[PDB]
């Protein structure tokens, strides 16, 4: 049997990176978690350091007084019941405003308050988070793709939760928060709207979803068939051409016709990637403010 | 015809049937006898739709399907006009599918790389499998495989959910959904550190893979690091296939009652099944 | 109505972004060639992209692509056939040329720097302190080559600081000098370390470096091309 390169076979360890300066400030990086060899035969051992910061420190805090939120509204609906909590966790459900509050924040927290404080945390906890990536960036002189491939999911998110709702005019129409209960507003909403199969966004959304289990499928496989040439070593890949990057560009070209860069294949992932939450958000802010019925719609073609 | 490095690669060799017979290329493509085997499968198989099409009375792609069997023909074959002409596109589409992936074999051979590639390829095979040839047969007829149109497709996946409830509610179905979003989430982020470092603020020199653990360590608290990331993007998409079929193969087998009430059994474990209060006491 | 006028709309976007992606994937091996280095009179329908630059970091220099290609260096192929599309046969030993499976690159024959400008790559023995931190230490274990013969021993391993990695095996020969082995194209055992692709012969053919304690990216070119390259120029003494 040919080693495959799935999980290492021998682990090295040094002294504990603690990464490049650059401009970020040094007083805000925490210091090195535990080596997780377990972790190390499939990646790297090493756990953190992080980077703390205002921000950071804002969005975390945020981001648990919307887990807490939840939590004790669930504590509250197993009636503090702590079998009840574990029997029925996928059950409970954290809900809206109803239609006839419309926009209003005046709704009791048992009946839509709780929902609007908890999606409030989400909200700052999110796009803190946002900025955070954005930063994070700046301060090691890179570019911002993350930030802005992560504004492609902030989109959707945005979508289901504030702007569609805004637009149709009331709060009920946001999703709720709990396990089984997203996965019934999901169902409902697609029979609500004359099945999503029929929203050509709903379409493209998946071509690029399963477009990118394609992808990744080929490139990872790629960067592992060719890493006995070093192939996963990208960059220096693209600053300095080897044969990892021909055999791994040849190999597609005598398949399919047509191949990719060393750079390039990572603009072909960013944009499959990307579109999956980009045409979806679109899909979604356009039903029931524009179309009420997507098979009602692709009988007039539009 | 050639990429500028392309030439010392193109020696002779890694065929896995033929010999020298087949080992050449047609502009960017490279032959084989694989590459000849796709060829004769996909061909027949298009000409055998373009016949379907014509049976059914339409030239429409939106409108040409199709269908396997009906029910009542079991595993047996059909007339043409009935479900055999699905049967024997499902022969071909398989063929070309196999042959793809032996064609792939000879050309990583050829390039002496490894075989990840065509690997990966099988289980996209093995889903499309499940779904014409597994789930059938273990179910005892043709006629719940999916036909061949292109929105007549859709309809059946509804169709064949809607039989099961909200299909949301099969666990298997629930794992292969969190790894396709899983998956999609790492694309995005590898596509984006790796351009983020080779195309870092205006003026600046290129960042290292250094820049890349630094930037995520910062972000997260961890990196799994650049063989890692291949690594995680195969295993995530491949498990999204895998649970795909798991979900599908177990669908109208050994379950085939409504997904949701499978999740009755926590509820009505001894210990808290009577305790009131929650939404189900 | 909107949502059409949407949806035309995306279909435009679309169009322009494949266009954009696949200019995009053309800064590297085009123009197009003729088998005997000229331009091919076919070149396709998507032209060229604009030219861009890289800075290299460690006063390396730039990199514009595209730019002018060449291999910069022989390939000793003779064509196999009077047309277009067929196989190019090696004139000499194709390991030793540097052909097919065991192709090479002409890349800068310097080492990978990390982002402090070290070297990337160093024998464990001279990277504090890396050790050994999981898995069979493969140091001290005699290798073996796909004819089953022993062609030396493990001396030591060739690690990737910044990643904490290990990318070669430096394996010492009869004669008392070493070549490095991709690490991803050994099998560690408990009493050996087995390499398919070479058989015990090959060794000593395995490209050295000209510094015993770097590497440089034309080095690594050199020695990966030439292992893998053994998996079919080496079949013949192999071996079920
Ligand atoms: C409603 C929708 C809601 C929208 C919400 C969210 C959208 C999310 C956007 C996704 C962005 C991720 C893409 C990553 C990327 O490559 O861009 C990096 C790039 C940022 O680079 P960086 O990381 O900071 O620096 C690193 C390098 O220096 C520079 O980095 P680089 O070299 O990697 O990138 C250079 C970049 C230059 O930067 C850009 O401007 C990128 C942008 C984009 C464009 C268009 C977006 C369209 C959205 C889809 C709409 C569908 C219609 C419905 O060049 C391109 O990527 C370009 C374009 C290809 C698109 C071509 C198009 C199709 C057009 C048309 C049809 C015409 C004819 C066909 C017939 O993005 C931008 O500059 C755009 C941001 C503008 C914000 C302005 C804020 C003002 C305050
Ligand atoms: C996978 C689970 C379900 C599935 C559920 C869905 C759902 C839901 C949707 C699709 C949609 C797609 N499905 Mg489906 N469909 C499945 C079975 C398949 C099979 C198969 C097994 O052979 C094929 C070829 C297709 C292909 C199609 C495409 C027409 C469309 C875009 C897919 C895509 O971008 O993928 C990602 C891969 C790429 C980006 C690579 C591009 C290759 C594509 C474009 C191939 C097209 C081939 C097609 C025209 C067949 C003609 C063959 C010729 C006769 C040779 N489906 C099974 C039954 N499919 C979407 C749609 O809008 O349909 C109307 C959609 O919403
Ligand atoms: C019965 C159900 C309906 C239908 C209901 C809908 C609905 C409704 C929607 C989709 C949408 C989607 N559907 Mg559908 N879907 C159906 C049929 C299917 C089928 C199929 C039958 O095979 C498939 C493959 C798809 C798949 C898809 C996806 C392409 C798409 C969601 C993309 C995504 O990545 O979202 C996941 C990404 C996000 C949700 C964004 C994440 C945002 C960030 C900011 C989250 C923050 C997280 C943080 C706060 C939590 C921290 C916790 C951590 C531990 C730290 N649908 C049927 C017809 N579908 C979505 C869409 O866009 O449609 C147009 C959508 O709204
Ligand atoms: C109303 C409908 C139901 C539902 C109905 C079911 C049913 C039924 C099925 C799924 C399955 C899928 N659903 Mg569902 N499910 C729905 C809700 C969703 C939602 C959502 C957000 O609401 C999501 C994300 C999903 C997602 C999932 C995926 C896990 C899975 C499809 C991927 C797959 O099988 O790939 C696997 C990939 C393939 C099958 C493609 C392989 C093709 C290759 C081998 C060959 C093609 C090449 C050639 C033809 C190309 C042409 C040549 C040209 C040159 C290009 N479902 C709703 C609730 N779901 C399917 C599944 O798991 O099947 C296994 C399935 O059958
Ligand atoms: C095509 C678009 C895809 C995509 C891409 C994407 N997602 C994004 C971004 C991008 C590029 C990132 O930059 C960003 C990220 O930082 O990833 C690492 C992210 C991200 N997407 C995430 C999840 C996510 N993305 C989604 C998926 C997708 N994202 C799409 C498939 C989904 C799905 C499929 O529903 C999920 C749920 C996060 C991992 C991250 C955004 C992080 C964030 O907004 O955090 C805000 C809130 C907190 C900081 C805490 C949340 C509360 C927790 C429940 C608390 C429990 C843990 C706690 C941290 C313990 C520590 C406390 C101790 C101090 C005591
Ligand atoms: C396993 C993880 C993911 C994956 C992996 C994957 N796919 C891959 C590869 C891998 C690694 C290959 O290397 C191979 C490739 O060459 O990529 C470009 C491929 C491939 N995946 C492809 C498509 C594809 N993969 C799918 C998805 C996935 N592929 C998974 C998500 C999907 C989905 C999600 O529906 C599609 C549609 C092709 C681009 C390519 C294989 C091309 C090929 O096999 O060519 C040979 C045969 C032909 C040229 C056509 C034959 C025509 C038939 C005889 C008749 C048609 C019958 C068909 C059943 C009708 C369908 C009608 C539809 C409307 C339903
Ligand atoms: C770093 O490395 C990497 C590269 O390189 C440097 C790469 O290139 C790639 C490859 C990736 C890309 C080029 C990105 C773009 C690709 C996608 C978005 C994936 C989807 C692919 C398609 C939509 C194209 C599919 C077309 C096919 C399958 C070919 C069609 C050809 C025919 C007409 C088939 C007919 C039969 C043939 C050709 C058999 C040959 C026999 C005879 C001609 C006789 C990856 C993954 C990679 O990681
Ligand atoms: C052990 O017990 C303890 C106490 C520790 C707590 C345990 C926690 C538990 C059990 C809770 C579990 C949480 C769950 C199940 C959450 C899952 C929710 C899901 C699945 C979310 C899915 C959809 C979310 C969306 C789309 C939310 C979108 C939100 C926005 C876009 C924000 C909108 C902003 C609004 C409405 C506020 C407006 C405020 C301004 C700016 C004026
Ligand atoms: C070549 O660079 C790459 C790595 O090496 C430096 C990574 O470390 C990561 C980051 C890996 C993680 C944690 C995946 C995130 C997905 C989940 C499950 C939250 C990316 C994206 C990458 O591209
Ligand atoms: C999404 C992956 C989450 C990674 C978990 C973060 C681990 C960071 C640990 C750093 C803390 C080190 N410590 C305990 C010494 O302070
Ligand atoms: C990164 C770009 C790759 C392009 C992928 C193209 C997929 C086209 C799938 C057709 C979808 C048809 N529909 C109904 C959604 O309109
Ligand atoms: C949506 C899938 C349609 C298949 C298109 C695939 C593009 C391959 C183009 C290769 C053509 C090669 N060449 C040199 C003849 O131009
Ligand atoms: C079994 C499916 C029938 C195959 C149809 C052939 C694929 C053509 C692609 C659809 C293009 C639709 N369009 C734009 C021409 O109307
Ligand atoms: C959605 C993916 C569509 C990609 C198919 C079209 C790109 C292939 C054509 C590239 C031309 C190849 N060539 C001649 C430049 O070598
Ligand atoms: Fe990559």
């Amino acid at each position: 049997a040919e080693y495959q390169n799935i999980f290492s076979q021998v682990q090295v360890r040094g002294p504990a990176d603690l990464g490049m300066t650059e401009d970020v400030n040094l007083a805000n990086r925490s210091g090195v978690g535990p080596f997780s060899t377990l972790l190390g035969w499939f990646g790297n051992a090493q756990l953190g350091p992080i980077y703390l910061g205002s921000l950071g420190v804002l969005s975390l805090f945020s981001g648990l007084m919307w887990f807490f939120t939840i939590g004790i509204w669930f504590w509250y609906q197993a009636g503090w019941n702590p079998a009840v909590f574990l029997r029925d966790l996928f059950f409970f459900s954290l809900e809206p405003p109803a239609p006839e509050y419309g926009l209003s924040f005046a709704a009791p927290l048992k009946e839509g308050g709780l929902w609007l404080i908890a999606s409030f945390f989400m909200f700052v906890a999110v796009w803190s988070w946002w900025g955070r990536t954005y930063l994070r960036a700046q301060a090691l002189g890179m570019g911002k793709h993350t930030a802005w491939a992560f504004l492609s999911a902030i989109w959707l998110w945005m979508v289901l939760g504030f702007i569609r709702p805004i637009l149709m005019g009331s709060w009920s129409e946001a999703v709720p928060y709990g396990i089984f209960s997203h996965l019934d507003w999901t169902n409902n909403f697609s029979l609500v709207h004359g099945n999503l199969f029929y929203n050509p966004f709903h379409g493209l959304s998946i071509a690029f979803l399963y477009g990118s289990a394609l992808l990744f499928a080929m490139h990872g496989a790629t960067i592992l068939a060719v890493s006995r040439f070093g192939g996963e070593r990208e960059l220096e890949q693209i600053a300095d051409r080897g044969t990892a990057a021909e055999r791994a560009a040849l190999f597609w070209r005598w398949t399919m016709g047509f191949n990719a860069t060393m750079e390039g294949i990572h603009r072909w992932a960013i944009w499959m990637a990307v579109l999956v939450t980009l045409t979806g958000g679109i899909g979604i802010l356009l039903s029931g403010t524009v179309v009420d019925n997507w098979y009602v719609w692709g009988q007039n073609h539009g | 015809a050639l990429l500028s490095f392309e030439r010392k690669y193109r020696v002779p060799g890694g065929t896995l049937v033929g010999g020298n017979l087949f080992d050449f290329w047609v502009g960017p493509f490279y032959v084989g006898f694989f590459g000849v085997a796709t060829f004769f499968f996909a061909a027949l198989g298009i000409i055998l739709i373009a016949w379907s099409a014509v049976l059914q009375g339409t030239w429409n792609p939106q409108l040409i399907s199709v269908y396997p069997p009906a029910l009542e023909y079991g595993l047996g074959g059909a007339p043409l006009a009935k479900g055999g002409l699905w049967q024997i596109i499902t022969i071909c589409a398989t063929g070309a599918f196999v042959s793809w992936a032996l064609r792939e074999v000879e050309i990583c051979r050829k390039l002496g790389i490894g075989y990840h590639i065509p690997f990966a390829f099988a289980f996209a095979i093995l889903a499309y499998l499940t779904l014409v040839l597994f789930r059938p047969v273990m179910m005892g007829a043709w006629g719940y495989a999916f036909p061949y149109g292109i929105w007549t497709h859709l309809d059946w996946v509804s169709n064949t959910g809607y039989t099961y409830g909200n299909f949301h509610y099969n666990p298997a179905h629930m794992i292969a959904i969190s790894f396709f979003f899983t998956n999609a989430l790492a694309l995005a982020l590898h596509g984006a550190l790796v351009l983020s470092a080779a195309n870092p603020e205006k003026g600046k020199e290129m960042r290292t893979p250094d820049h890349e653990d630094t930037f995520f360590r910062d972000l997260v608290g961890y990196s799994i690091g650049t063989l890692g990331i291949h690594r995680l993007g195969l295993l995530l998409s491949l498990s999204a296939v895998f649970f795909s079929a798991l979900c599908m193969i177990i669908t109208g087998t050994i379950w085939f009652d409504q997904w949701v009430d499978w999740w009755q059994w926590w509820v009505k474990l001894p210990w808290w099944a009577n305790i009131p209060g929650g939404i189900n006491g | 109505d909107l949502a059409s006028l949407a949806i035309y709309s995306f279909w435009i976007f679309l169009a322009g972004l494949i266009y954009y992606l696949q200019t995009e994937n053309m800064r590297e091996g085009y123009p197009l060639e003729n088998e005997d280095g000229t331009p091919a009179a076919n070149q396709g329908p998507f032209p060229l992209p604009k030219p861009k630059t890289f800075i290299l970091p460690h006063g390396r220099g730039t990199l514009t692509v595209p730019g002018p290609e060449s291999e910069d260096r022989p390939i000793a192929l003779a064509r196999t056939a009077v047309s277009e599309g067929f196989p190019h046969a090696p004139t000499g030993d194709p390991m030793k040329d540097g052909v097919g499976p065991a192709s090479w690159v002409a890349r800068r024959d310097l080492p990978e720097l990390d982002g402090h400008g070290h070297n990337k790559i160093k024998p464990m023995k001279a990277a504090a302190g890396f050790h050994v931190s999981a898995g069979k230490n493969p140091i001290g274990l005699p290798v073996r080559g796909c004819d089953l013969e022993i062609a030396g021993k493990v001396v030591d391993i060739w690690v990737d600081i910044p990643e904490q990695m290990a990318r070669f095996l430096e394996v010492e020969l009869k004669d008392g000098s070493t070549r490095l082995l991709p690490m991803q194209m050994v099998k560690v055992q408990s009493n050996r370390v087995h390499v398919n692709a070479l058989s015990s012969d090959l060794f000593a053919g395995i490209p050295t470096i000209k510094s015993p304690t770097e590497v440089t990216l034309l080095e690594e070119d050199k020695i990966c091309g030439y292992v893998a390259g053994g998996l079919m120029y080496a079949a013949p003494k192999r071996k079920s």
